[PDB]
């Protein structure tokens, strides 16, 4: 719509800031790590090679 | 109103979080086609 | 019904809106983590190649 | 009863709609759940194919 | 609860008229999961 | 004939509040027992299991 | 409970035939349910 | 005796029928639940068949 | 309790009804259970 | 004695009754189990006949 | 005046109708253990 | 002594008659849980006859 | 305790008669069971 | 709420258009995912 | 000595009564305990004759 | 205590009375213990 | 001499409450010690055992 | 403790003599003791 | 020559009460001490054996 | 935009370079803990020489 | 604060935000030198 | 400080002493006794 | 020094020797039980004679 | 060229505190972390074993 | 803070000289633990 | 030349009781660790042994 | 710097004093421990001679 | 003062203090130099 | 703090002359250890 | 002052301080060359 500024209007920025920043960080770390368990682990997986060999 | 804001004010916010947020949405498409590039997963 | 709008001289909008974004983001987690544990899973599937071997 | 109406002249109609909307979220939850543990299952049951085999 | 009749009325026809819905929408629902799997 | 005079001891609210939850409860609770028992409808392969 | 005479009367008119409906629809499911599952 | 009717003039109405339904109720529960543990039970007793079978 | 002798009274017969009621009731539950499954 | 009754000029009528009822409740209660524990089980006896058959 | 805050006559009568409540109680209780004595003999 | 009754100058009758009343029963209850676990019991003695077998 | 004289001799003398009563109830129990299952 | 009129007839107009785009969005990514992997 | 019985110009004669009376109800519990746990019982000791058997 | 001078020679003198009648019965009862069960 | 001077120090009635109680305390330390030793007088089967 | 000198020597006095008493008591009942059980 | 001045520096009365305490919880120790050792007295079968 | 510093009439500097500093400080250490315990490892890897041996 | 304080603090966190960026970046492009993990 | 003049610390020193010499005599005869029964040195 | 005695006007006298008295008296039972657990022990030693053989 | 303005923001006092206490702690810590690996020169037994 | 410019830029060029020494010294440290033992 | 205006920064008292309390608490320490080790004094069969 | 004494203007001296000594303290006595628990041990490396044997 | 005693009573509690240490110590040395004839330890 | 130029400037100089002082007994007792236990 | 001591009262309780300090230190000296003596332990 063309009114959707007035959301402004109801939600207070700082507040919204503050969650969205957190949120993010929180939600990259989970990503992260639930990624690193999976079959997709770029760092435990002896590529190029293997250095503790 | 609630949130003390005027019209004006509620406008420039709404067009600076809306630039923030498209720049935001495209340095992660960026990295996810680099991330799909290197390591395809479906 | 034609007055249907009626519902927001009874609920709160702000407390509307926050109820929404955290069950939607607090159900989209559940569904997401209930699917990676049935056969469905698209992460530990070797699909399309294996990276670990 | 004609007067059927009247109950809202008894109970608070806010209350009455935050109970009604958790209470079918919550009964929705368990009765998927119920219906997921059981010989229903649809998704861990290898219908129409298996995708981690 | 600090209604009017009259607001009472209103408000109970457009809940029943909701509730309907809500059911018929369940309805519908069910018919289609019992014709995909069978239960009974 | 005058049962209706219950109504000025009990308070309308409290007891349909309390009908509710209790009939809620109950349903639940007997949902629960019968299908613990042997007159289980969903884990009795009728009419037909799904999973084989 | 501040409730006069009339007002008891009307909630006990409404209450018994909202009691009555309950029960018929009661009545009708454990009908359906022997008719499928006989217990006894 | 005749005067029995003023044993309503030493306990209040309102807190007798309270206990008398909450206090009938638990009772309810409690018998059905003991007469299902003995060998009178009627519910998983293959009567009149046995229909997980 | 803040009663007077004519509301004992009347409240006296109506628990005295209902009481009876009550048991009747039970009463009758209890022939029909000894009827399907004795237990003396 | 012949004056006994005055034994209601010191004890309050309300509470002996309540902890009449109260205790005559608990002690139904409490001799039912016990005599269910022994030898004296009606229940579990298999008279007149045994229905788990 | 007491400590109940009751008079005689209140006294006379609650007890009147105690002793006869309890009678029929006991009386009742005894019929129930006769009952139980004819059908399970204990001792 | 010919002055014994001045120990109701000394002692609560109230009081005194409450705990007199509590202890008897609790003692009671004692003493036939002491009496009924010795070989003096009565009720799981299978005289005179045993019910359960 | 706030009794008096004459208050304190009729509590007593009930007292002692009541306490008569159950101590000879407690002897006729006990003869009763000295009778059934002596235990000396 | 302290809404008036107005405020809650704009108020639903754009709630409900927001609702429409996000469910358009759901029944779109749904079919993507039912397009790779069908689970029924 | 003489002049023994101002004893009660220190002691409270209710205290002294209640915590005498308290005292030796403990003290006879426990004596027939101690009998009990020894060789001396009365109870099990088989006589005039073993009941149970 | 705030018990006068007389008060205390009364008091004395029952409890006297009351401790040596209590010593008599647990003297009895344990010549009959004696009797029954020596102990030494 | 002047040992009675030792009661406008001391207060009397916390001391004969204080010799009682420590007294009785005593009793039941010095009977059970005796009881746990070869000394014990109940469970000897002297003068004959009871329960044999 | 608020006592003057004569309660205090009468509470001297009596208090040798009550607690010779007792001496004299745990002395005779360790002799018969003795005669009994020696245990040295 | 001027040690009794020890008595406008302490109290009486809590000296005379600590030493008391003290000295029976000492005499109480001093007591298992030496019966937790070869010198008890009391399960020693000196003079005779009672439970035998 | 080019009005981005206005983001500093919301926001208070002070918390916002706390927190800058504190969430670096964490981040470094997970960081350096998560690559230490990976194949990846350069302090236990025996390079260029092992010096225990 | 005011407007021009707030420029000002932007202009400043800026300046120091990309040397710090800067740094992380020389810094990762040794560790690939050294050890690359891709 | 504890609210003693000089005659009464004078008079409560002489009775403490006595009596101290007195409790010690009793435990030198007691540990006199013991070591004739069950020497332990 | 010669003007040692001022460090009475520092430290409370009645301070000083309540916490020398419980020290000292701490440090002789510490002392006591150290040297009973080695083997410098005089009481468990049988010398000059066993007593309980 | 303005950087000195950041201590109109920030509390010297506290700054040097935290400074301090992270050095320390932080020292503390990478000492352990290099102790635990196998460049630990306590137990590596040079220049000579002094236990054996 | 409740600093004036002087004192701030007094503490910055303080501040700067010390942390310069610090890394200095860290720096030497480094290069002697290299010296000895080179761990990459 | 001016060390002992410490005495006017620190209270003496406080740095006379933590020097006491400190000092008694290092030497138990010391001594049980001394213990601890094979430089026993007390458990070493030096002189001659006393319980053989 | 020259006007580096101007550090006493900023901190206090008596919580850096007290500061000071508690951690040299604390150090000593964690370094001591740490050499203890190594192989530099001079306590238990029988040297001169070992005085247990 | 701070414990607000005098010169003379410092003094006085000096000299009483040393004389009743110097008797304890006195005591502590005849009882070790009678355990020291007894059971040597060093 | 409340400390004036002068004061801070005798604190610094008094600091610094006793950190000094210990910096050498630890540089001492490290030459001594170094030359009993060599580590390095 | 920030202990109430004058400057005088400074120097007294330095000059007492120190004295008693190299005592306790003599003392510790002593102590340590007769366990040298008796157990050496380098
Ligand atoms: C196979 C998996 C790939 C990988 C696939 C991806 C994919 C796909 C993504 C990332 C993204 C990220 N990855 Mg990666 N990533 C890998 C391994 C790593 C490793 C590592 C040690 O292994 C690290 C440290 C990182 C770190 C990062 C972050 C830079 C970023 C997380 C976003 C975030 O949480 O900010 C959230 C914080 C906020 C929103 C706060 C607001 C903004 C603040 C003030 C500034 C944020 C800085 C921003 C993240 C930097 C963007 C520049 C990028 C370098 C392009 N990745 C491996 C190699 N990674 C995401 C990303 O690029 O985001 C742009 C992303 O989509
Ligand atoms: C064999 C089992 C079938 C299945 C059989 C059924 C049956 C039968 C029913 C559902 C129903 C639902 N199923 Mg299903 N369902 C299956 C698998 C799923 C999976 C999954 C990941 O596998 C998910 C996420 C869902 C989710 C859902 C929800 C959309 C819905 C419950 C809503 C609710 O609780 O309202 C509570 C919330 C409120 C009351 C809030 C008020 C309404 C708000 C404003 C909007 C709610 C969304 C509404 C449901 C929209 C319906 C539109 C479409 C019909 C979906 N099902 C499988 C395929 N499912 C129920 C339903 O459709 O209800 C209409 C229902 O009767
Ligand atoms: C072998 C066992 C049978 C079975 C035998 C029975 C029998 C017998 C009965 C039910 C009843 C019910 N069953 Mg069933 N039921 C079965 C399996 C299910 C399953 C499932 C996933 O398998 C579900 C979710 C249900 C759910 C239900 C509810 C609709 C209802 C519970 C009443 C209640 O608690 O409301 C209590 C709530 C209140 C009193 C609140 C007041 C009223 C509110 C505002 C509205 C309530 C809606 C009402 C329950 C709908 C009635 C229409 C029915 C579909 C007929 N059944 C199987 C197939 N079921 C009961 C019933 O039909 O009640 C009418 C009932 O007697
Ligand atoms: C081998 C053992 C015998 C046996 C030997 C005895 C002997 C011996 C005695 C009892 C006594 C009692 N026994 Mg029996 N008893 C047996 C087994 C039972 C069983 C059972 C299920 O097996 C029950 C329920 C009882 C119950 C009782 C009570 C009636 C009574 C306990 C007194 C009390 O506590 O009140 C104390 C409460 C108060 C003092 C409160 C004040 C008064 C209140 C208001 C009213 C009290 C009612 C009074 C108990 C009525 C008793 C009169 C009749 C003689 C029954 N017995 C077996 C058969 N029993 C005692 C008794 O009869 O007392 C008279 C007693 O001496
Ligand atoms: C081999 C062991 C003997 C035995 C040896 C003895 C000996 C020896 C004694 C008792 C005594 C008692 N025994 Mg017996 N006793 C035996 C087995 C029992 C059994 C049982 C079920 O087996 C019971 C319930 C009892 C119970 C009793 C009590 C009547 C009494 C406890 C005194 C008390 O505590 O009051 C203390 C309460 C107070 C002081 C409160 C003040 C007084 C109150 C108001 C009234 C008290 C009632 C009084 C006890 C009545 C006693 C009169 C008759 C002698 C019974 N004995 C067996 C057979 N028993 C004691 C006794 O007889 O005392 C007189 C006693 O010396
Ligand atoms: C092998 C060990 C010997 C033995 C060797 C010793 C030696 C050695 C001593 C004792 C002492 C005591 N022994 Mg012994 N004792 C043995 C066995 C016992 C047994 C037992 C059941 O076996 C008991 C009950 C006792 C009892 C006692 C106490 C009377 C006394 C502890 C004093 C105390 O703690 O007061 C603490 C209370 C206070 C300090 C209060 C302050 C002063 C008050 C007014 C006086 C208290 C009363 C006084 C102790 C009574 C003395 C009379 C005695 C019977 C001589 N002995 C065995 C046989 N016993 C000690 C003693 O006799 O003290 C006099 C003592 O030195
Ligand atoms: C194989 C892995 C490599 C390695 C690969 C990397 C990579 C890649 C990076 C680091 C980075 C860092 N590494 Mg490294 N690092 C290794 C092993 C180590 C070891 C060790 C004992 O083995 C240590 C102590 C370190 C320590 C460090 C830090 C200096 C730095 C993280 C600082 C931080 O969290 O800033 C957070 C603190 C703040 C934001 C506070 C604000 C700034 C303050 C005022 C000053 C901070 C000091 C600054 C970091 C100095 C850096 C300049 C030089 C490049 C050292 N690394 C090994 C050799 N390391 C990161 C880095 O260099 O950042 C510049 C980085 O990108
Ligand atoms: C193979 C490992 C090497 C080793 C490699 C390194 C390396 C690399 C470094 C150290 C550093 C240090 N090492 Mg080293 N170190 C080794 C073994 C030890 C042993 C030991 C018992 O074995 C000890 C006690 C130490 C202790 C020390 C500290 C002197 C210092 C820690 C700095 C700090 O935390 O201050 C932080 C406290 C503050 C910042 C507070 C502010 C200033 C305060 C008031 C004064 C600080 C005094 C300062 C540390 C003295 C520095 C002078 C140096 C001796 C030259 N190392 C072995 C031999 N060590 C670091 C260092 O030298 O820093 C200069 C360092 O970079
Ligand atoms: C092989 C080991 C040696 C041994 C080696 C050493 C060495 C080395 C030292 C000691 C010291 C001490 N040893 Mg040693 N010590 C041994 C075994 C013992 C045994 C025992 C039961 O075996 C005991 C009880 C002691 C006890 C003592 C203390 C007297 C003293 C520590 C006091 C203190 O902490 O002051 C702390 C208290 C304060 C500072 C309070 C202030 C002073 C107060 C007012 C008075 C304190 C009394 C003072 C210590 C008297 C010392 C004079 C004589 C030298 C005894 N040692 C064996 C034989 N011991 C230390 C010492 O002699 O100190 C002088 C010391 O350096
Ligand atoms: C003020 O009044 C005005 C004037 C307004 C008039 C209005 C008056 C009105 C409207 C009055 C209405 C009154 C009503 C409706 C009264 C209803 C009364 C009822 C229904 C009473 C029912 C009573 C039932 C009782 C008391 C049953 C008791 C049973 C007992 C205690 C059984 C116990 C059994 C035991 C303990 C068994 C134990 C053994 C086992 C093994 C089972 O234990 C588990
Ligand atoms: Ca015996
Ligand atoms: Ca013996």
């Amino acid at each position: 719509n063309a009114n959707l500024y007035k959301i402004w209007l109801i939600l207070d920025p700082r507040r919204v800031l503050v969650s969205i920043v957190a949120f993010q960080i929180v939600l990259g770390l989970l990503i992260h790590m639930i990624v690193l368990s999976t079959d997709l682990n770029w760092l435990d997986d002896n590529i190029p090679v293997s250095y503790q060999a | 109103s609630l949130t003390g804001l005027t019209d004006d004010e509620a406008k420039e916010f709404h067009a600076i979080f809306m630039q923030s947020m498209y720049a935001w949405f495209g340095l992660v498409v960026i990295a996810h086609l680099l991330a799909w590039l290197y390591r395809p997963w479906l």
